[PDB]
């Protein structure tokens, strides 16, 4: 919805559709008829402590199928992607 | 297996309220999905009234304000769309469809034709566009049914109850001078098959209760 | 507010050739763009969702591209089963508005229409007005002219024309011309003829029927 491209270069540590972040790999973390639908953390292989409390975004797809109430009508992951996907495409998988 | 299907009256006066009901025969309705209503004017694009989620929300598409309403029953899987005070511009094909987040529409149902005017239901008259041996093109001939003087646009024409569909041509209904419509549906068959295989046309008028199984035979 | 354009609009193209239908959004954000294929008289069917990603059961022939606003529906090798109207979509706002609809017509070779004539039925004589019908079948360039000859006289304003869409079997057209008569003026003439001109015909085709044998 807005211009937020100046964070794809963030590697270490809101009404729009996608939260693009394909270059963030390590985290330590010490109406609503048109909302966010894609958590774009494609290259996320080390969450350290889980601490995952993201819930009830009402449209967030591909969060139940990611192995570490959000979206109940979602498209399937790529069958080559074997059901661990951050998105609908082959390059949107997970490794853990 | 998910399937959607719509039912309702054909015509609606600009004083009354048009009601349409979408039912999901695939038994796929959960407290998960969004089910929405889509409009197609003849020779135009696709509008979109609104959806009803599992909880249920108010009207959408601010253009259709205080006119589009959606209801839920949860007993026999009914979603009723009501558009009130139709303004004669709603002569369109209506679709009930499913929803999601990425791929917006999945099955679309089938769609019902609604024409808004003050005219009354007239009902179809079916006449046989009979073949003959002089106008036929060699080993191939044509035979048809001409349906006449019906105002409600949706007319369903089938041949041999769907036994043959290849070679059938159902031209769009033509709007005659006196408000009513008419069309012809012609099938091209081999010339040896004219008198041996019996051709009957199925003309169904959903707004009325008219179902004509009219046989097409060569003129005597 | 919201607007959505499909550029090629009418589009001819032959069987087995790349076809690009360019979409646009007028919205800075439309990452989620879906491509539908609506056959004539049928409900729209999903082909592509979310830009590139193809939907289940859709042939891999169809593909999508584009990032910001300029989107592109590509067919690698068009086949006669693709003559449907191709629509766009967006998801970023409350209304999921579609495109204007890019009509795809296959540009096949030229075929001469086959012409048939059908006299009014004996039943409609009872109804008090008769209708003759002219049929043109399986001709590619939509363009065709049909004229009515009654006692070798041209009349206008009493005939209506309707034309089908491209069938998927051979990407051809069919046309029906109806000539409406009252009972008074139908019985006073002997011969009714249909003259058909098409760019694939060297000379106009004549199909006529007279009384007596009817």
């Amino acid at each position: 919805n807005a211009d937020l491209s100046f964070l794809q270069w963030i590697r270490e540590v809101n009404e729009f559709s996608t939260l693009p972040l394909p270059n963030l790999r390590v985290v330590r973390g010490t109406n609503s008829s048109h909302a966010l639908r894609q958590l774009r953390l494609t290259q996320l292989t080390e969450i350290l402590s889980g601490g995952v409390y993201i819930e009830k975004n009402d449209k967030l797809c591909h969060m139940d199928t990611i192995d570490w109430d959000n979206g109940r009508s979602c498209p399937p992951c790529h069958e080559v992607c074997k059901g661990r996907c951050w998105g609908p495409g082959s390059e949107d998988c997970q490794t853990l | 297996q998910v399937q959607l299907q719509e039912s309702g009256p054909g015509l609606v006066k600009p004083s009354e309220t048009l009601s349409l009901t979408c039912t999901v025969s695939g038994y796929s309705i959960t407290s998960a999905y969004y089910w929405n209503w889509i409009r197609q004017p003849f020779g135009k694009g696709l509008e979109w009234m609104g959806y009803i989620s599992y909880d249920g929300r108010n009207n959408f598409n601010p253009s259709l304000k205080n006119r589009v309403t959606i209801s839920r029953d949860t007993s026999k899987n009914q979603f009723s769309l009501k558009l009130s005070s139709v303004t004669a511009a709603d002569t369109a094909v209506y679709y009930c469809a499913r929803d999601g987040d990425y791929d917006a529409f999945d099955y679309w149902g089938q769609g019902t034709t609604v024409t808004v005017s003050s005219a009354s239901t007239k009902g179809p008259s079916v006449f046989p566009l009979a073949p003959s041996s002089k106008s036929t093109s060699g080993g191939t001939a044509a035979l048809g049914c001409l349906v006449k003087d019906y105002f409600p646009e949706p007319v369903t024409v089938s041949w041999n109850s769907g036994a043959l569909t290849s070679g059938v041509h159902t031209f769009p209904a033509v709007l005659q001078s006196s408000g009513l419509y008419s069309l012809s549906s012609v099938v091209t068959v081999p010339s040896s098959s004219l008198g041996t295989q019996t051709y009957i046309c199925n003309v169904n008028h959903k707004p009325s209760n008219t179902k004509v199984d009219k046989k097409v035979e060569p003129k005597s | 507010d919201i607007q959505m354009t499909q550029s090629p609009s009418s589009l001819s193209a032959s069987v087995g050739d790349r076809v690009t239908i360019t979409c646009r959004a007028s919205q800075d954000i439309s990452n989620y763009l879906n491509w539908y294929q609506q056959k004539p008289g049928k409900a729209p069917k999903l082909l592509i969702y979310y830009t590139s990603i193809l939907h289940s059961g859709v042939p891999s022939r169809f593909s999508g591209s584009g990032s910001g606003t300029d989107y592109t529906f590509t067919i690698s090798s068009l086949q006669p089963e693709d003559i449907a109207t191709y629509f766009c979509q967006q998801g970023d706002t409350l209304p999921p508005t579609f495109g204007g609809g890019t009509k795809l017509e296959i540009k096949r070779t030229v075929a001469a229409p086959s012409v048939f004539i059908f006299p009014p039925s004996d039943e409609q004589l009872k109804s008090g007005t008769a209708s003759v019908v002219c049929l043109l079948n399986n001709f590619y360039p939509r363009e065709a002219k049909v004229q009515w000859k009654v006692d070798n006289a041209l009349q206008s304003g009493n005939s209506q024309e309707s034309v089908t869409e491209q069938d998927s079997k051979d990407s051809t057209y069919s046309l029906s011309s109806t000539l409406t008569l009252s009972k008074a003026d139908y019985e006073k003439h002997k011969v009714y003829a249909c003259e058909v001109t098409h760019q694939g015909l060297s000379s106009p085709v004549t199909k006529s029927f007279n009384r007596g044998e009817c």
